[PDB]
DNA sequence: ATCGGATGTATATATCTGACACGTGCCTGGAGACTAGGGAGTAATCCCCTTGGCGGTTAAAACGCGGGGGACAGCGCGTACGTGCGTTTAAGCGGTGCTAGAGCTGTCTACGACCAATTGAGCGGCCTCGGCACCGGGATTCTCGAT
DNA sequence: ATCGAGAATCCCGGTGCCGAGGCCGCTCAATTGGTCGTAGACAGCTCTAGCACCGCTTAAACGCACGTACGCGCTGTCCCCCGCGTTTTAACCGCCAAGGGGATTACTCCCTAGTCTCCAGGCACGTGTCAGATATATACATCCGAT
């Protein structure tokens, strides 16, 4: 049950409206790309240390208190999800 | 079962004084039981740095209160120093 | 397999160049148990001493060093009452490209020269370094009792 | 003779439209799949709970959004009002995410 | 021109080189053997005892340990041998 | 004081002395903890609490609320110098940004 | 004589002659070796003890280390650490 | 191991195993610690050190010295990825930048 | 009492630190702002450092005030102990 | 008749040589009065080891020669060689140090 | 400078639903009294190193000048991006079923803390010689105006 | 495309000095032996929610066409940094002199940890009702072409 190029999931519409909330008037066509290997760059570094702190504790199972733990650890701080 | 603790309550009751009237939902008590949580790590650590550098076996209200000085910004410092202090004054007598 | 190929191999280097005061072989069926016998080095008080020792080849070689010890009694800072060696060689810095030739020569080379640095037993290394003068007398005798 | 608005009005018009909002802007099975992907990359076998994968989003989202401010002020100091690939380096940069 | 068998065995092994893994002291030996002693001996070389533990950090990532060159080299020579293996 | 009320009382707070007082005894910060820390911090607590949860109501008025949601939360620390600054680096779910457009975009006059 | 202070001096003199034999070292390097070594210390055993705090333990063992040198060092230096610290406890044991 | 040596040594090790375990039980980070903790712990030191030394060594010999100084220090970590990312918010005092001078400048 | 010491940072001094950082060409209106940012940067730093000697009943900051504050600030510094 | 440098080829020799040394390029009696009079701006009567004058030397100079750097790739991107203060302003604002 | 559509956003009213605020049982954690001991407060002495001053010498800074190159404004081209419409896709929702794995309870056994005796690893102080700094002279190499 | 003159940098050889490497004495912290209370490892059982599938709307995504306005290159001007020479300022070095306060030691007392008993505060569970979201219909602000 391999999955592939699903990066694709994110598209183009979606990026705009990303770029609408940060305040950007006028995109040009070869951002997508770059948005799609920020955002796989930063999903990597996140789900390394959750995956890594669900394995320390022997479950099979990747709770939101590793992603919450993970993130406080790259230095971002997020409220809402527990801690 | 087990039972799991929070500030929930004592958050209310605070909103309570200072507000009479509105009340608050559940995702912004998460958020504020977090952002109390993180505090206290905050200050609880600065305290127990402070009291390693200067050979120290103990926490006193004067950790805490350089603690408080170090973290928090110039207006919030002095009034976070003033309202404990208070405290500490009142519970003393 | 691989393990055996490199015994086989030392054997036939060993018997081929036979080492000066030192002789090795197997006793048991397999290659994995070996005896060795070293004679006493010429500038050391152990003149016509033999040594008799044993040595296990474990099961993943050379990626592992060999185990050795002594079946018969010498004093040393870097042998104890069982008989093993404690050399850094054999425990530490060990190089898979070191054969056993190699090694039964430094244990002949310590035996010149005994590291005090780093003993197994530390009251017969105080001994040792204290005065060797005075040790002597109790080394040929050691070796009377056992070597000779 | 039919209407239309001059290029410009209805980015205007979402930007002000999605700066008052607080939804997520991302489809979230597209990003569940994506998610799962990665971390089956790390480690076989996984199972997720709905509050992983939400605060995964959550922290995804609001990193593009501040990312997609710094780019949107590297575009403007050269005089400019697209943003380009070479403004999200340099914001990356600056801010040492790659340096 | 055409390097011999002689200069193609691995020094732990005793046999034909495969995969070759050639050292910044130019000490050349077989990949699972530079594997094995990564993993269990010393991180450094077996021959002239130097660390090349900043090559193989350097060299593990990019995918460059194998020297293309000599392998080249050799496969073509020994088909047979490498066959046997 | 009295010496007869509880502990939280005595100091004149809501936040609890016992809890933060245990907090702090098992944490891992020290090998002994005085008996003003816990009035302290608890002091320092609540204060934090009240100005965020007035901020707060502040903005919900400004909306024609009656809840505090995490968007009110959002506003209240980032409209502010001293909170924005204390909680720089944190996310707060579903709060949203401050809205502002660059005055180079806007349409020329 | 003043009171008894505390370094890896020695230790990382040992050290680099191990590595390069022929080399020396001035003070301010040396200084600035026993400074990163306390805070690697630091680092890591202050980060594997969070780790032991979140799963309810009380005791650090060479698990909790294993994963705080897995998280803080990066890629290729957490997985030669992990083999050096595996192998001087294996070596320790037997 | 054998007993009857130094803890140090029975591990194979340089830095010291006492002084490691009387630190980790010493600055309030458990209530208890393992045997096997300081093992490990000094034996990661001890390669991270040997790891920076070996490369500052190196550049003290391109530069026909025999002393390390921080310039090497320096020179060795920042040319090298993994050292330069985990050491990338830290100043190391008296050891400079390394020589770079964008292609822009440079005249035509 | 000291005053108005911030013209020590003379201009040849910004000149050598920005060829340090690369600079090829210099305009006039930038020793103002480096400055200004640096009595910002200076005074960062001493108010933590003046905190952590007030704290230990001292008189006179040390070198490990000065670590402590630059370390608690995420600008760790190695070679003056710590 | 006498000889002269275009201008340009001495900024690189002098970039050039003070990226090669690792000296101090502030001098120290200035830098050491700004220094007590901003701590005796903080509290009053204080003494300074030679020591922590010496960090706060070499913490100051770190500082600003990497905010230089970044103030070069920021004039680099609006294609100028010249460095100006929007420069500085902009990178420290990416940095995150004036928001 | 408006004027008219035309479109989008704002404003007022019915309604209904699910989440928030409150009430109840209880049990586990916090409060109260008592004992023992070591941590920290206070006083006194030592001597280190911080502050202040003077004279010289000279390296670095300050000031002025001539000019070339870079910053900035203005024009023109065309090409990539924004807006709008019709069509195809799969997200979203609801509903059901199954079981894998998180979570809790009970035993008990081995690992880690604590204590006493002891001695060698490591720290402080001294000493000496060689590695590196410095001076002076020559060779090598960019740099620029002129062809 | 180049040749040559003036200037900056690199090599090489000889002299000197101070700090890094090693030795000696000593004291305190790490080691070894022994005992004990409990932390967690293992086995068993519960049951919650994570995973998979199916069908129906319909909302968001996709593809295409037209036009426009913004990015990008080119030219011109001017003025402002740069390189260089001359003069002035004060930094740096060596030296002496005083005393504040950092650092250590000894004594003591009182604040906090540990133990036992007890009881009420807050946590889990259940319930009702009203605040806000949704649908519907007007009212007004804003944009664009055209005078
Ligand atoms: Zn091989
Ligand atoms: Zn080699």
């Amino acid at each position: 049950k391999v999955l592939r190029d699903n990066i694709q999931g994110i598209t183009k519409p979606a990026i705009r409206r990303l770029a609408r909330r940060g305040g950007v008037k006028r995109i040009s066509g070869l951002i997508y790309e770059e948005t799609r290997g920020v955002l796989k760059v930063f999903l990597e570094n996140v789900i390394r240390d959750a995956v890594t702190y669900t394995e320390h504790a022997k479950r099979k199972t990747v709770t939101a208190m590793d992603v919450v733990y993970a993130l406080k650890r790259q230095g971002r701080t997020l409220y809402g999800f527990g801690g | 079962r087990s039972r799991k603790e929070s500030y929930s309550i004592y958050v209310y009751k605070v909103l309570k004084q200072v507000h009479p009237d509105t009340g608050i939902s559940s995702k912004a008590m998460g958020i504020m039981n977090s952002f109390v949580n993180d505090i206290f790590e905050r200050i609880a650590g600065e305290a127990s740095r402070l009291a390693h550098y200067n050979k120290r076996s103990t926490i006193t209200s004067r950790e805490i209160q350089t603690a408080v000085r170090l973290l928090l910004p110039g207006e919030l410092a002095k009034h976070a120093v003033s309202e404990g202090t208070k405290a500490v004054t009142k519970y003393t007598s | 397999h691989m393990a055996l190929k490199r015994i086989n191999k030392e054997l036939s280097d060993l018997a081929r160049d036979p080492p000066a005061q030192i002789s090795a072989g197997p006793v048991g069926d397999d290659m994995f148990h070996w005896q060795a016998t070293i004679m006493g080095p010429n500038d050391s008080p152990y003149q016509g001493g033999v040594f008799f020792l044993t040595i296990h080849f474990p099961t993943d070689y050379p990626f592992k060093p060999p185990k050795v010890a002594f079946t018969t009694r010498i004093y040393h800072p870097n042998i104890n009452s069982n008989g093993s060696i404690c050399l850094d060689i054999l425990r530490s810095q060990w190089s898979p490209a070191l054969t056993i030739s190699k090694v039964l020569l430094s244990i002949a080379s310590l035996l010149d020269d005994p590291n005090p640095d780093d003993p197994k037993v530390p009251e017969i290394a105080r001994i040792y370094k204290t005065d060797r003068d005075k040790y002597n007398r109790i080394s040929r005798e050691w070796t009377q009792k056992y070597a000779m | 003779k039919p209407h239309r608005y001059r290029p410009g009005t209805v980015a205007l018009r979402e930007i002000r439209r999605y700066q008052k909002s607080t939804e997520l802007l991302i489809r979230k099975l597209p990003f569940q799949r994506l998610v799962r992907e990665i971390a089956q990359d790390f480690k076989t076998d996984l199972r997720f709970q709905s509050s992983a994968v939400m605060a995964l989003q959550e922290a995804c989202e609001a990193y593009l959004v501040g990312l997609f401010e710094d780019t949107n002020l590297c575009a403007i100091h050269a005089k400019r009002v697209t943003i380009m690939p070479k403004d999200i380096q340099l914001a990356r940069r600056i801010r040492g995410e790659r340096a | 021109a055409i390097p011999s068998l002689s200069e193609c065995q691995c020094g732990i092994c005793m046999e034909i080189l495969v995969e070759p893994v050639t050292l910044p002291c130019n000490h050349t030996l077989c990949k699972p053997c530079f594997q094995s002693t990564v993993e269990k001996a010393s991180l450094c070389c077996p021959f002239c005892r130097r660390r090349v533990s900043s090559w193989t950090r350097y060299h593990t990532r990019r995918n460059s340990l194998v020297n293309v060159e000599l392998w080249t080299i050799i496969q073509k020579h020994y088909p047979r041998e490498c066959k046997l293996r | 004081s009295a010496k007869a009320c509880t502990r939280s009382s005595r100091a004149g707070l809501q936040f609890p002395v016992g809890r933060v007082h245990r907090l702090l005894r098992k944490g891992n910060y020290s090998e002994r903890v005085g008996a003003g820390a816990p009035v302290y911090l608890a002091a320092v607590l609540e204060y934090l609490t009240a100005e965020i949860l007035e901020l707060a109501g502040n903005a919900a008025r400004d909306n024609k609320k009656t809840r505090i949601i995490p968007r009110h939360l959002q506003l209240a620390i980032r409209n502010d110098e001293e909170l924005n600054k204390l909680l720089g680096r944190v996310t707060i779910a579903q709060g949203g940004v401050l809205p502002n457009i660059q005055a180079v975009l806007l349409p020329k006059k």
